[PDB]
């Protein structure tokens, strides 16, 4: 019985039971730690001069320096046909596991 | 800061037409994200 056996028997086991790094841890509590909120902002009014150039021009040159397209599409698409390849291999192993699990369940039955 | 106000407008606008061009791969990009 997946009902009675199983609730009865599970109560006879009852009863004879009832006869028997730093930083990283830390941040676990729930707490990133904050970066730089300063290069978005700014202000032309406001103090501070470096930010327009220590913090916006060259990171803005690079940015579109680094933005780019030349490549293209192939690039992401090379890496793409990679991700099947690696997909295909687990499922591979999928089978090979499902095989030997019921070759074995095969051979108890007998 | 004007002369980067220009760049803003100039750099941000080509970045703009690079990302929405680009879309992030956007289709690739769901092509690659439900792959993963």
């Amino acid at each position: 019985i997946p009902d009675g056996y199983k609730n009865e028997i599970d109560q006879l086991v009852k009863k004879e039971f009832a006869n028997i790094t730093l930083f990283l841890e830390e941040y676990r509590r729930k707490y990133p730690r904050i970066d730089t909120s300063r290069y978005i902002p700014n202000e032309s009014s406001e103090v501070s001069l470096l930010g327009i150039v220590d913090s916006y021009l060259k990171h803005q040159e690079i940015v579109l320096d680094t933005l780019l397209p030349q490549t293209v599409s192939n690039q992401w698409r090379i890496n793409n046909d990679y991700i099947r390849q690696t997909c295909t291999i687990v499922e591979e192993m999928n089978i090979q596991q499902r095989k030997q699990i019921n070759d074995l369940e095969i051979y108890r039955k007998r | 800061t004007e002369v980067l106000l220009e760049s803003i407008q100039s750099k941000v606008e080509s970045i703009e037409q690079l990302q929405r061009k680009l879309q992030h791969v956007q289709p690739l990009e769901q092509q690659n994200n439900e792959m993963c």
